[PDB]
């Protein structure tokens, strides 16, 4: 053989798939916003990109551990924000409730309870009457009622000074690691792709949590994309990413009042009541023409996958808990559950009634519940529907699904992969001591 | 330009070695996680440096040896290796030949140091 | 005697370099703060060592180069620099000339290593 | 085989130095304790490497000096030391002669570097 | 339902404990071993 010797090279541009901890980074720009108070060292506005001319890397969004990290990080931040501030154990008392009917529309007739109760401020065996309105969904009958979660969990008051308003977060690689991404249009989210480039920090993603509809986040480059782990398997969710937003306007058109109740030595409970003006049902408007056009685009792409000679329809989801069956978001600080039966009703403005809850069992666990204090004044917000989470049941039927928080991030993190740099190797050559 | 050479051939890529070699070093739960990440980066760095030390390649991005290529590792022509392969492709080509080479490099350096002492001893 | 040479001139101070170079390494909240301090000291140490490695100055307190002084950096006579200045004064004098020099040193060492391989390859 | 040479004589044991030198690097309370252990291992490693650097022995398992043995340290014959002693026995024999040697090694290397600069300066 | 060597070992111990801050206690009883219970019936 040719008398070539082993030559060792350090600084070799090679890598392997790896799982590590990525760090939070943000803008230089919100004083009590948990995403901003999480420091998240400001990113460098200048992307590196470094196009890799002949790199064809293999991706699999359904196995992306970046999604798992984001899920874990969100939960951890959320939980630590609830360590301080008021615990509401003292509210697990008998309530005496009436139906709140002195200024209502009829569709709201069964929604509010008056609920008077005995609570104290001193260990003086001196209780005082306190009343607060509650939404029906938070109160369960034992005239005598109790809060819904006092039977199974601790109730913690969300601290009113703390905001969870989503701020786009960029994930950045630790030293020794790099993030690679696909730039291809019409990419599956899986399999190989050319035109791979490098990332120090990902684009910022807002940690928006929702059910059924994907809000804000980002849009597809040209056409609505349909992605799934196992497309012929009806046990999987289909993530549909729109190439244009559908604008949705939501509101809570009730001028409310926050009532501060002393609950302990330096502790306050936020009660609600004495709503000013007419009491009306919360709702979302969804532009109608846009929605219909958007479905037409989705249907065309579903046909490419399921046959251009069949007929599909959209049904009003399925049964189960509100956390599953309704659309969920929390703009303005209050939690909304909306009926999407008005959207997923077709075979190939739309007002969606909404309900509001104050006692929230965050999806991620049981044994604890969060109490959302009431918001003073009224709530209005506008958002972009950017996608859908669908399941499928000749013809075929599709239904809104999801509910797994990770689907809302997986749909954004389908372009990025984490690799470890291993800059050491050998090759035969002409190089003799 | 950290991985800018990734698509380059081996004989072209090995000019940017400084960049790849250089950009390795760059109070509750996150506090401990960040420290774990920092400690690890240091440990990985030191392991690579220790091997270069052991093999007699300390202080160099490229170092010569006295251990011959053993053919079964790869039978490709050197012109094929240096001009028609990237380092990533190459690493895959010989991904199964690791300690089989490293142990030889360690043995060689130890013998060389003994020989040097015996000469300086004279 | 760690900063004992601080008031000495550059040509006098650069005899104590061992001391300054040597004394760099010496369960709730304080636990984590102390670790952060220790990890940082290691990271700073390694960055300096890596640069000396890159520039071809590993293992030396003083090393020669093949990169010329470029005048605009400083137009002082070398006898003025070595005898009428302390290192602290000097650092201030050329405090604005950092990577402008370091990048050249990196380039030089890389070229030198390539030339050495090409000769050992012969 | 990490301490396999422990019972061997000094002249026999100093062939396994790679192994002993190599196997040095290998979320509540245990989290912090484990980090303390890892940080410490790194710090100990670096202190030894820094001394080898200072003494002019970087990159070598065995290095020559220009500092003579001073007799009072030990008056044993070199054939007694290398053939009738293990390293552990030897360390005990001269356990009280540490910085008395190290300071000399530091001084020597500094003088040598100055002499080298003065020659390269010519 | 005892053997005699166990005659002094168990206590019946009825008490008032609640589930809600409703000032609504319920009777709960539990047997206890004698070694865990000390006289102040
Ligand atoms: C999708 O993105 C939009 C735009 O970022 C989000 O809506 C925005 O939500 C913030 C927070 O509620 C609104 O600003 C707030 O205005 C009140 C007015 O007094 C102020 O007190 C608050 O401190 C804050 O400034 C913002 O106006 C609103 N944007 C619009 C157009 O209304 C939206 O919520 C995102 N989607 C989801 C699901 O979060
Ligand atoms: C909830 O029930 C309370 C108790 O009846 C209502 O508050 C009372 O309103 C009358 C109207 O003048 C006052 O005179 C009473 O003093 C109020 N009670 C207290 C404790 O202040 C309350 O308005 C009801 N809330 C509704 C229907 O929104
Ligand atoms: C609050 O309103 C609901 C209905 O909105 C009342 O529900 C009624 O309860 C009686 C109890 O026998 C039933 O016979 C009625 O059919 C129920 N109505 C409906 C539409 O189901 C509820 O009783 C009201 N609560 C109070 C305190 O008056
Ligand atoms: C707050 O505490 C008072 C005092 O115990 C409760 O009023 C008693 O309710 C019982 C129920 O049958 C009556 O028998 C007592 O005569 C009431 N006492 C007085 C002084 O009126 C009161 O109902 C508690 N508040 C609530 C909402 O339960
Ligand atoms: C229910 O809403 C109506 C409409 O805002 C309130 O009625 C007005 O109350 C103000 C109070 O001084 C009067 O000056 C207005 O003349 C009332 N409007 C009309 C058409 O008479 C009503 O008071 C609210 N009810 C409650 C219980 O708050
Ligand atoms: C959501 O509310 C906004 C206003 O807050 C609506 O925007 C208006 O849309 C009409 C449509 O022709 C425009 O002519 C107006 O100029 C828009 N207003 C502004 C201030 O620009 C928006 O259409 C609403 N969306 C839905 C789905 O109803
Ligand atoms: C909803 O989608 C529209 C585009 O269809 C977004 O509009 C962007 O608004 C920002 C504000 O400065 C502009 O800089 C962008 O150029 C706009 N985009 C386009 C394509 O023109 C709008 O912000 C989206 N809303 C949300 C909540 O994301
Ligand atoms: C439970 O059994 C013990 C004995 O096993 C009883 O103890 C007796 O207490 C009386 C109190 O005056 C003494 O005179 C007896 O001598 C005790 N017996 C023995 C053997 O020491 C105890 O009283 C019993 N408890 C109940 C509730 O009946
Ligand atoms: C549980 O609470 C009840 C109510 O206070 C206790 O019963 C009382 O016991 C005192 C003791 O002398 C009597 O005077 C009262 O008349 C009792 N009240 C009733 C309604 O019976 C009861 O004993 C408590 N349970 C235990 C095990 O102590
Ligand atoms: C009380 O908690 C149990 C826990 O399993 C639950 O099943 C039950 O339905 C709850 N009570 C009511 C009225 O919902
Ligand atoms: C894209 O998804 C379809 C779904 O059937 C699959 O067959 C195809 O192989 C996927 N492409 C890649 C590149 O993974
Ligand atoms: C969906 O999963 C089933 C499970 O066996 C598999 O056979 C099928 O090929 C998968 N579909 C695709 C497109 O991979
Ligand atoms: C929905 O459209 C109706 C039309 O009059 C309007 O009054 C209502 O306020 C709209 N709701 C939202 C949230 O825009
Ligand atoms: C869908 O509409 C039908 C109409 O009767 C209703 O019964 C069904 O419960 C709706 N499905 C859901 C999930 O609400
Ligand atoms: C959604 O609207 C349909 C329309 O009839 C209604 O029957 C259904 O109960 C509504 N579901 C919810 C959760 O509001
Ligand atoms: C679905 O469309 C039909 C068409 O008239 C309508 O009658 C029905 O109520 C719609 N379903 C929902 C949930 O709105
Ligand atoms: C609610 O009613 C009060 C009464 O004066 C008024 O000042 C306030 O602006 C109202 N809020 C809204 C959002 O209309
Ligand atoms: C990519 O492959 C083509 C194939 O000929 C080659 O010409 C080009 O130079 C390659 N890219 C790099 C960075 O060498
Ligand atoms: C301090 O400055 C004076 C000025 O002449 C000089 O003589 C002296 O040696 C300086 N100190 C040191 C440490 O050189
Ligand atoms: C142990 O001591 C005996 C004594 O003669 C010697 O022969 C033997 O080689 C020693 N062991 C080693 C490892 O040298």
């Amino acid at each position: 053989a040719e008398n070539l010797w082993v030559t060792v090279y350090y600084g070799v541009p090679v890598w392997k798939d790896a799982e590590t901890t990525l760090f939070c980074a943000s803008d230089a720009k919100k004083k009590h916003n948990v995403w901003a108070t999480h420091c998240c060292v400001p990113t460098d506005p200048n992307p590196q990109e470094i196009h890799l001319e002949n790199v064809t890397e293999e991706f699999n969004m359904w196995k992306n551990n970046m999604v798992e990290q984001m899920h874990t990080d969100i939960i951890s931040l959320w939980d630590q924000s609830l360590k301080p501030c008021v615990k509401l154990t003292p509210l697990c008392v008998t309530l005496q409730c009436t139906n709140v009917t002195n200024n209502i529309t009829d569709d709201m007739r069964g929604e509010l309870k008056n609920c008077s109760f005995n609570m104290t401020t001193e260990l003086r065996d001196k209780k005082q009457k306190v009343y607060s309105l509650f939404y029906r969904l938070d109160v369960v009958q034992i005239k005598e009622y109790r809060l819904i979660n006092c039977n199974t969990s601790a109730i913690t008051q969300a601290c009113p000074k703390v905001s969870f308003e989503p701020i786009p977060i960029h994930y950045c690689a630790p030293a020794g690691f790099a993030i690679l991404k696909c730039k291809d249009k019409k990419f599956n989210g899986t399999g190989p792709c050319p035109s791979v480039s490098t990332v120090q920090c990902t684009h910022g993603i807002k940690p928006v949590v929702s059910t059924q509809l994907l809000l804000n986040g980002s849009l597809a480059e040209e056409e609505v994309m349909i992605r799934s782990e196992n497309i012929t398997n009806n046990a999987k969710n289909i993530l549909v990413q729109f190439n244009t937003p559908v604008q949705i306007n939501c509101t809570r058109p009730n001028n409310n009042t926050r009532k501060s109740i002393r609950i302990g030595p330096g502790q306050w409970f936020y009660a609600t009541g004495d709503i000013i003006g007419d009491i009306r049902q919360a709702h979302c408007n969804v532009s109608k023409a846009t929605w219909n056009e958007t479905l037409g685009k989705v249907v065309k792409q579903l046909r490419k996958h399921f046959g251009n000679n069949t007929i599909i329809r959209f049904a009003n989801s399925s049964g189960g808990d509100l956390e599953v069956t309704t659309h969920s978001f929390n703009c303005g600080g209050e939690f909304f559950y909306c009926n999407t039966s008005g959207l997923f009703n077709s075979t190939w403005s739309i007002t969606l009634p909404c309900r509001i809850k104050q006692i929230i069992n965050m999806w991620q666990r049981i044994g604890q519940a969060m109490y959302a204090p009431p918001i003073q004044g009224v709530i209005r917000c506008v958002s972009n529907i950017t996608g859908l989470i669908l399941t499928r049941d000749t013809t075929e039927t599709f239904r809104p699904g999801g509910g797994d928080m990770r689907d809302n991030w997986r749909s954004e993190l389908y372009k990025y992969k984490v690799v470890k740099i291993e800059p050491l190797g050998v090759a035969p050559t002409r190089c003799k001591r | 330009g950290f991985l800018g050479a990734a698509g380059s051939t081996m004989g072209a890529a090995s000019m940017t070695l400084t960049v790849q070699a250089r950009n390795l070093l760059s109070l509750t739960v996150w506090g401990i996680k960040q420290l774990q990440a920092r400690v690890l980066a240091v440990e990985r760095y030191l392991r690579d440096q220790q091997l270069l030390g052991i093999w007699g390649c300390s202080g160099k991005l490229i170092c010569c040896t006295n251990v011959p290529w053993n053919s079964s590792w790869s039978n490709r022509n050197l012109s094929e290796i240096w001009d028609n392969m990237t380092w990533l492709q190459w690493d895959k080509e010989i991904s199964n030949y690791t300690q089989i080479i490293y142990g030889l490099l360690e043995e060689s350096q130890n013998q060389q140091e003994k020989n040097e002492q015996d000469l300086l001893a004279l």
